[PDB]
């Protein structure tokens, strides 16, 4: 009849405390995971809790269930720049072992580093006539939208770690092969909340 | 007091004659509340008490699917030990479980169980601390290692000390007229001489529940011996239980020996002597 | 150990046949398929208890088939293989509650295999205006052109594969979006010490893995077949 | 394997009395396996309406039937449980005895 | 009330 409830998408700071909920269907669902999806193919159990109990900690993992309110949640309590993934909550679904998921939370974790915002063009290797613009070392608020224009390919605010350095970066790509294409005035009207 | 629920499961192999036969049947105390059997038209969880009949709808299709997902589990259960014990699949063989949970007038949960049976023996059983498994024979260590890496246990016991005690005080409340009674037993004396020498002295315990009872003769004081016999506990057939208990003395010494009654319902614990 | 799936991409015309092999873990009686679209969570399709079958969906059509001879790998043949069906088949095993999920198999139906394009690979060399004002160096690749999408994007640095200061797009970027059949873009970026950018001993690769057409899939048109396939771009460090 | 020959009891819901309804028991306990055939019997002939309790066991994990039919007891009527088991080289009679 | 799931041997 209804379904395993939670949220699409939760945004969190380097270092906050990451807090996906779900609600589940039936009280005797004796057992209840959290998957998790990295960008590719592999689903990976990540911890589970018994009906029976209130608690579960797991390293940085939490895990705290109300079998009354059919109420489960998961806790990350520094949270880094890698745990950005999908979370899926899964109940056992009849008599066999078989599972339904919730549709998925997707953690999108900000870098806190001081921001330090620029755009740039850059040529290609093997023709200098090709060039992409990248934008790059802005604030994670910032949130880079594609174009209006339909020549234009404008990517999406992705994350770098430089590990050596403890170095993080918001950036985004946009290119065209318009002959009047502009890199100053490529992302300046695609800037937006977050 | 302290109430029980136990479910009992019964598969048997039919080589050539068919699938196996599954038949299950469900306890709350002495009194069973309901019955699955696989041979059956009905293919259903049906009732065995008129109060368990007041279950809505979901009960009956919720109970109906598990213990038809029991029967296809204790099937392939049936064809695993056929392998570990290398027998021949001509031969027909018999696993029975048994499963359920107890509380106290608390209504608070007190003990889990959950055992299984080979060919009449004991296979596996989960230990009354509900970590661990109890293992048989070189085959239940085989589960027994199987079932630590699953944490079959960890699982069942969420079942056990959530699912079944919900479900135990549910049937203590919707039934408390049935399952929540003492019924103290009648109590009467037959006596037929076996000659003009001996004479037997037969205490009758009649229409009491639960089944639980103890009967005891003594002569001129204490009296515990093979000169006496008890038959098993049976049932009347209406809800209650019978037990009569004989021993055999000399003639014209009838009033030497009493016999001693104890059970749930009696306030006070009895005693029977022969009036001609 | 952890379940293994035959093959990790499949590209079918539209109402050709397709069957997956899922191997699941040793000893592991119950195994379960799921199929997920990208964005969702994965949906159950059918249940194995050793050999038997114990339950299928609604979902599953009659075109939908499963077997496990022996009690141990499982196959699904998929009939008239409709666009519809373009989705991710994973594959459940466990030993009684706890599954534990293959690497799936990611299927795209089209309608014919002149739509597989493999990709065009270009690296941009860094600023001058970022070495100057960040003393750091950022690369980018750029994967233009491919259908489907059925990429595994890489940078190697003097022939090792580099896992940190790199993000790849999380997902691509379709050339004409509103249309369900259009080719794709992808992008990953490199950023580096604006010294080891300078240093001319240094090589750098960007690398895109694509995964296409078959020996069995026929190909009878005026252009290379799209097979499986490595593209990549190459830049060496600069002075300037 | 383990075999377990069945225990019987046949007995009377009621005291009983002559011209007065009651129920008459068989009562096989303590068997193995769960086969078994069982027949209430009026004098030497076979009753063909009895119902018999659905199939539980005790601790042992021996199986237990009860078989009852409805009866009214005649000073001169004799009545029987009959029993075959794979245990049981011949079928075992019983007779109802009024006080048991 | 039943459990949802039975264990393999």
């Amino acid at each position: 009849g209804e379904d395993v409830e939670q949220s699409l998408f939760l945004s969190v700071r380097e270092g906050d405390s990451s807090v996906i909920n779900c609600t589940y269907t039936d009280s005797s669902s004796t057992y209840l995971y959290w998957y998790k999806q990295e960008p590719g193919a592999g689903l990976q159990l990540l911890t589970y809790i018994f009906s029976n109990m209130d608690m579960k900690q797991d390293q940085r993992l939490t895990v705290l269930l109300n079998k009354k309110d059919k109420h489960l949640s998961l806790r990350i309590a520094d949270t880094q720049t890698g745990d950005s993934a999908i979370y899926f909550c899964a109940e056992p679904s009849g008599n066999t072992g078989k599972l339904i998921f919730g549709q998925g939370t997707t953690l999108q974790v900000k870098p806190i580093q001081n921001p330090d915002p620029a755009v740039y063009q850059l040529r290609d290797s093997k023709s200098s006539d090709k060039s992409v613009c990248l934008f790059t070392d802005f604030d994670s608020q910032t949130n880079v939208s594609q174009s209006k224009d339909s020549d234009v390919y404008i990517t999406d605010k992705c994350v770098l770690d430089m590990r050596s350095m403890d170095f993080k970066s918001n950036s985004a790509v946009a290119w065209s092969n318009k002959s009047d294409f502009a890199c100053a005035n490529a992302f300046n009207n695609s800037i937006i909340p977050e | 007091g302290s109430h029980s629920m136990r479910y009992f499961s019964t598969s048997v192999s039919r080589p050539g004659r068919g699938e196996p036969r599954f038949i299950a049947v469900g306890y709350v105390d002495d009194t069973q509340f309901v019955r699955f059997d696989s041979d059956a038209a009905s293919q259903r969880m049906e009732p065995r008490a008129p109060w368990i009949e007041q279950e809505g709808p979901e009960y009956w299709d919720e109970e109906t699917g598990k213990v038809k997902a029991h029967s296809q589990t204790d099937r392939e259960n049936l064809r695993i030990a056929l392998r570990y014990y290398n027998q021949s699949e001509a031969g027909s063989h018999t696993l029975q479980m048994m499963f359920g949970c107890d509380v106290g007038s608390d209504g608070r949960f007190l003990r889990g169980y959950h055992q299984y049976a080979y060919d009449g023996k004991d296979y596996i059983a989960l230990k009354e601390d509900l970590r661990s498994w109890t293992a048989a024979d070189m085959a239940a260590q085989i589960t027994k290692r199987k079932w630590e890496a699953a944490h079959v246990a960890e699982q069942q016991r969420a079942y056990l000390e959530g699912t079944c005690v919900d479900g135990l005080r549910r049937y203590l409340e919707n039934g408390k007229e049935t399952l929540q009674r003492t019924d103290p037993p009648k109590t009467h004396m037959t006596h037929h001489p076996i000659s003009d020498h001996e004479a037997t002295l037969r205490c009758w315990a009649l229409g009491f529940y639960p089944a639980e009872i103890t009967l005891t003769w003594q002569r001129d004081g204490e009296d515990q011996t093979q000169d006496t016999e008890l038959v098993e506990t049976r049932p009347a057939g209406d809800g209650t239980f019978q037990k009569w208990a004989a021993v055999v003395v000399p003639s014209g010494e009838e009033q030497r020996y009493t016999c001693h009654v104890q059970h749930e319902g009696l306030p006070k614990p009895l005693t029977l002597r022969w009036e001609p | 150990t952890g379940v293994s799936q035959d093959p990790r991409h499949k590209i079918t015309k539209r109402g050709q046949n397709v069957t997956f092999r899922c191997d699941p873990i040793s000893e592991h009686n119950r195994l379960y398929w799921y199929r997920q679209t990208l964005g969702q969570g994965p949906e159950f399709l059918t249940y194995f208890q050793n050999e038997a079958q114990l339950e299928k969906s609604r979902l599953l059509s009659d075109r939908f088939s499963a077997e496990r001879p022996k009690g141990s790998f499982s196959t699904l043949e998929i009939q008239r293989t409709e666009q519809g069906d373009s989705a991710m088949y994973l594959c459940a095993s466990s030993l009684h509650h706890e599954q534990y999920f293959g690497p799936g198999t990611r299927l795209t139906v089209t309608e014919d295999l002149k739509n597989v394009f493999p990709p065009e690979v270009a690296v941009f060399e860094p600023s001058e205006a970022e070495i100057s004002h960040t003393q750091k160096a950022t690369l980018v690749c750029l994967a233009t052109g491919f259908y489907p999408d059925h990429v595994e994007l890489s940078w190697w640095v003097n022939g090792k594969e580099v896992h940190s200061g790199v993000c790849t797009d999380p997902q691509p970027l379709k050339e004409q979006p509103a249309l369900n059949d259009s080719r794709y873009a992808l992008s990953s970026r490199l950023r580096v010490s604006a010294t080891f950018w300078q240093d001319p001993r240094n090589h750098f690769r960007c690398q895109v893995q694509f995964y296409g057409l078959s020996e069995n899939d026929e190909w009878t048109q005026d252009r290379a077949k799209p097979v499986t396939q490595i593209v990549s771009a190459e830049a060496w460090g600069r002075a300037d | 394997m383990i075999q377990r020959t069945p225990k019987i009891q046949v007995y009377s819901r009621h005291p009983a009395e002559n011209g007065k309804s009651n129920f008459l028991n068989c009562y096989v306990s303590g068997f193995h396996p769960s086969d078994i055939e069982v027949d209430l019997l009026k004098n030497g002939e076979r009753i063909e309406k009895v119902e018999h309790s659905d199939l539980s066991f005790s601790k042992d994990w021996s199986f237990y039937l009860l078989y009852y039919t409805e009866f009214t007891p005649t000073e001169k009527d004799e009545y029987a449980c009959r029993v075959n088991h794979v245990t049981l080289s011949q079928p075992k009679i019983v007779k109802w005895d009024r006080d048991m | 009330q039943l459990p949802r799931l039975f264990p393999l041997l």
